[PDB]
């Protein structure tokens, strides 16, 4: 129509227009939200620890001249200013250990570890420990598109083999990228004190590039040498009593130590898409350079005013929109002027009427930190955020008199002030400005609020608590920590190897504990670094494949439990539902219902009459499959004999339920006409094959030592007696029958008509069989192929011993039965096949219920084979996760 | 079966360990720690003790410690 | 132009040729033009491997 392809396009216009504007706002504009914090400060780990509760009332300075370290002491202090080798000032914070390592958790060798910046192993330690408290598992970043932009600077070196010590203090250090396995780009950038935020700026250019998912900013230092404390104290600005003072009546500028820093940005749609966790938004940011000023170190305010301007502009906010400013405050005789008279210029004039423009220093209380100062900043002010409080430390009353404090509203933080939510969202801003004369300034915003959430279990529903993931860490004693880092004073459920970050795919050691009263860890598995336990299920797994081949077994005749449990039944619902498409299917053809059975209702039949204890073992194994499966337990060759061929055909895929079914009710009542004339034999088959040849009458060959073989009626009780005289290990025969014997004969023929009604299929997977010693194939099964399986023998335990060494191998032998049966019990050992035999159970055939399921998957759980626990734990939440142990010294070639 | 003692400690001599038995005999020699020419050193350390020949190829045909039988 | 880290591979050095092979269709890709119209190529080739 003329009058509507016009319209449409149009429509088409608009709406590219409209997609055209909003790509271009978001190219030049986009929210970048904070993920993770980490850090490491002179005197204790990170985040509330060593933040919130020290920054409520201060104190730091902590002197003590290390004596780790070989610094030759006695020697660098002396009273005089001008002496020529010594320097003055002997207090200063200073880090409680930098000498700590692991080493073998990172794989380095300890000759490569020995020369090693402490930078370095540093880096790596923070860098674990901010992915970690992010809620993602770090093995699952291997491969993306993550880059690092960090901010590094070189302190002194090893005065005092092949390769290393021109590689370790190499300052371009992305070796984290290499162990972790990112692909992003690895930049280590340098520009003095605020090397940092400038490497900040970098990240977020590409973050709204498309080049990077995700982005690793931070800053380190490690101050080995003396170095700065004596080239400073020449220079006579480094000053006595060396806590530094911010806008008040001293002039320091006191070089403090060392300190490292890290957080973790990541777009904001892609952080609310993905579902992680938002702590502030950062939305702008602007860089200078002070140009010609009156000195290569001097600070110019112009510069200051210019990027200030700059970055508000570039955000497209109004100065009265921050109620908070951090400034570099490095309290020095000028410094703190200039930035005062700047700030007022800038923020001041009419800021609001009473409304003051709060400002702190957060190196009034911790030092200068050197390079990650201005990252260090961002720690404050974040947690500002995070709990409606302005940390106002700023250890000075009387504020500088050289500036016009007064007749203004910028107001110095002396006390405290409630930073509560609500209206007028919260803004705050920082700022560095390096000594090369490079100045950078960011504002960042509140996160916005979404915390609803919902509340669920406190009842039975038994919850696995698979070990915090027992790790390459020397195999043992770091288990301690995780028996003690899981202490609960008041909580519950805490999914652990859920996909919460604290899986690190439990790297080689591995546990487990299941129950649902109490913590029971400081229990057995406490000890089990220098004990055992009772109840709980230890491995050594190797990982020797991540993900193992599966394969499973389908033998039942003779579990003939009481009951195949009914708890399970009502709790799981796959399992019910099974059971219940079974009990359909075969209800148009016998009254019986094996669900009624199976609770043991009044008017159930005993189970004595093989035509209900057939069926219904079949109808239960099938559904142990389908559990099996429905965790991610996906079977391969599936090798089941005797009644179980046809279920394990079924869960090959290679028959339908009702023909199985039909088959299972046709072959049982069949077979009921032959009682009373037959009964096999359980034991070397030699021996017992030149024995019985005074008689007429070979079943199933199940090891070794377990082999079953063919009989005859009560005679046979006879030669059993005679046996029993003997040893040999004589045993007891099941209910009267005569398979897997000529002696069955009778209708016979009569079968193949009767049981001749299938239309088999390509197998899904593998359908091998014991009757022949190879694999079978699908559309190749009839009658005829289940009436020999009835009447020939069974070649069980030499196809199992053909599997062992067969391609597939991974020793997984399942078994899904009610009983144990595993007569197999290993056996493959003599089969030149590897040694990680894991050959796990089933369902116990006395103590089995959900729980006893849950206990045989943390069993199977051992190894190698992997399950997905979230399916257990339907509806939960993460709640929290500490960190890994264990440093050792490496001093780092003091001589 | 002697010569494992051998091995683990001519492992630990190259690696810079002392102990020359808390290594994992079951693990890969990436995990453990190795490098490029470290292997050679090794090769020569073992051709110094038991004497065999240097097919280079010993590293990535058994990187796992208890499969080091390959000797004799 | 186009950036990317190697990642994971052997040891800290020997670069992997994957990742050439990405940071090339990157570059490529970034401009919009057909591999097909570069005359000539600077190599950074030094020595053994």
């Amino acid at each position: 129509t003329d009058s509507e392809k016009v319209a449409e396009y149009l429509r088409r216009a608009t709406l590219d227009l409209r997609a055209a504007r909003q790509r271009i706002r978001e190219l030049e504009s986009d929210p970048i939200a904070i993920v993770s914090m980490a850090c490491r400060l002179p005197g204790g780990v990170n985040t509330p620890q060593r933040l919130w509760e020290l920054l409520r009332e201060g104190g730091e300075t902590l002197s003590g001249f290390p004596t780790d370290r070989g610094w030759d002491l006695a020697r660098l202090h002396h009273p005089d200013p001008d002496n020529p080798g010594t320097s003055y000032v002997d207090k200063g914070g200073f880090l409680d250990d930098a000498a700590g390592f692991d080493a073998e958790f990172f794989g380095v060798s300890p000759r490569e570890a020995a020369a090693m910046d402490p930078q370095q192993r540093l880096l790596l330690e923070t860098s674990w420990e901010l992915v970690e408290n992010a809620g993602i598992d770090p093995h699952s970043l291997r491969g993306t598109a993550t880059g690092v932009f960090l901010g590094v600077a070189k302190f002194g070196y090893g005065e005092d083999g092949y390769s290393v010590t021109g590689v370790a203090p190499a300052v371009a250090s992305g070796r984290i990228s290499y162990t972790m396995g990112l692909e992003g780009p690895s930049i280590s950038v340098d520009t003095a004190c605020s090397s940092s935020l400038v490497a900040l700026h970098l990240a977020v250019e590409s973050l709204r590039k498309g080049e990077s998912s995700m982005a690793v900013v931070g800053g380190a230092a490690v101050m080995a040498t003396p170095g700065v404390f004596v080239d400073f104290s020449r220079q006579r600005a480094l000053a006595a009593d060396g806590r530094s003072k911010a806008f008040g009546a001293g002039a320091d500028g006191f070089g403090f130590s060392e300190g490292v820093t890290l957080v973790l940005l990541e777009r904001l749609s892609e952080a609310r898409r993905n579902g992680h966790e938002v702590l502030a938004v950062v939305r702008g940011s602007a860089l200078n350079q002070d140009g010609a000023s009156n000195g290569l170190s001097a600070p110019s305010g112009p510069a200051q005013r210019r990027v200030i301007r700059q970055a508000l502009e570039s955000c497209g906010l109004e100065p009265g929109d921050v109620d908070a400013v951090e400034a570099h405050g490095t309290g020095t005789a000028l410094g703190d002027p200039i930035e005062a008279n700047a700030l007022l210029d800038t923020y001041g004039r009419d800021r609001d009427a009473d409304r003051p423009l709060w400002l702190g220093s957060v190196k009034s209380n911790i030092g200068h930190t050197q390079a990650a100062a201005g990252v260090t900043g961002l720690l404050k002010v974040v947690l500002a955020l995070r709990n409606g409080e302005l940390p106002a430390t700023l250890h000075v009353e009387e504020p500088t008199p050289h500036v016009d404090w007064s007749s203004g509203g910028v107001a110095l933080l002396a006390g405290n002030q409630p930073w509560r939510r609500g209206e007028r969202t919260r803004r705050a801003a920082v700022s560095a400005f390096g000594i090369s004369g490079t100045n950078a300034h960011v504002i960042v915003e509140e996160a916005p609020e979404r915390e609803h959430r919902e509340t669920t279990a406190h009842d039975g529903r038994p919850v696995p608590l698979v070990v915090s993931a027992r790790t390459t860490a020397a195999l043992r004693a770091q288990a301690a920590q995780i028996a003690e880092l899981l202490e609960r004073p008041d909580a519950d459920l805490a999914g652990v190897g859920l996909g919460l970050a604290t899986t690190r795919a439990r790297h080689e050691h591995r546990a487990a504990v299941v129950a649902s009263t109490r913590e029971e860890a400081v229990r057995g598995l406490r000890e089990i670094a220098a004990g055992a336990a009772t109840a709980d299920a230890v491995v050594e797994g190797v990982t020797e494949v991540d993900g193992r081949n599966v394969v499973f077994l389908f033998p039942g005749q003779g579990s003939q439990w009481a009951g195949m449990g009914a708890e399970l039944l009502s709790s799981s619902p796959v399992f019910a539902g099974k059971i219940r498409a079974c009990d359909e299917s075969m209800a148009p053809m016998q009254d019986w219902k094996v669900s009624d059975v199976l609770r043991q209702a009044p008017g159930a039949p005993g189970l004595d009459r093989v035509d209900v204890v057939q069926p219904v073992l079949f109808a239960v194994m099938v559904s142990l499959a389908e559990l099996w499966r429905s965790y991610g337990v996906e079977p391969a060759a599936v090798v089941g004999h005797s009644q179980g061929e046809i279920a394990a055909a079924h869960v090959a895929g290679a028959l339908t339920l009702e023909d199985a079914a039909k088959l299972v009710v046709g072959r049982s009542r069949l077979m009921r006409s032959l009682s009373g004339e037959g009964g096999m034999a359980a034991v070397g088959e030699a021996a017992v094959r030149e024995r019985l040849r005074p008689w007429q009458d070979v079943a199933a060959v199940n090891g070794p030592r377990s082999v079953v073989v063919s009989g005859e009626p009560g005679a046979l009780r006879a030669f059993s007696e005679d046996c029993a005289a003997e040893g040999i290990r004589v045993r007891d025969i099941d209910v009267d029958y005569a398979s897997h014997s000529p002696q069955i004969e009778r209708v016979r023929e009569e079968l193949l008509e009767t049981t001749g009604d299938i239309a088999p299929r390509p197998a899904r997977v593998t359908f091998h069989s014991t009757v022949e010693s190879r694999s079978m194939d699908g559309t190749e099964l009839d009658a005829r192929y289940w009436y020999r399986n009835l009447r020939e023998t069974v070649r069980f335990a030499d196809a199992v011993t053909r599997l062992a060494e067969s391609g597939y191998d991974a020793f997984i032998e399942v078994s899904p039965h009610p009983v144990v049966v595993q007569a197999v019990e290993e056996a493959v050992e003599e089969a030149d096949g590897a040694e990680d035999a894991v050959v796990v159970g089933s369902l116990h055939r006395d103590g089995g219920d959900l729980s006893a399921f849950l206990r045989s998957m943390a069993t199977a759980h051992v190894s190698g084979v992997d399950i997905r626990w979230d399916v257990a734990l339907p509806g939960a939440a993460p709640f929290a996760l500490p960190t890994y142990p264990f440093q050792r010294k490496r001093y780092w070639l003091q001589p | 079966e002697n010569l494992l003692e051998l091995v683990a400690n001519a492992v630990a001599e190259v690696l810079g360990h002392e102990s020359a038995a808390e290594i994992n005999v079951r693990r890969a020699f990436s995990e453990l720690g190795l490098d490029s020419l470290n292997a050679m050193a090794l090769r020569k350390r073992l051709s110094a003790s038991t004497g065999l020949r240097l097919p280079a190829s010993l590293v990535f045909d058994h990187p796992t410690v208890t499969a080091l039988a390959q000797h004799t």
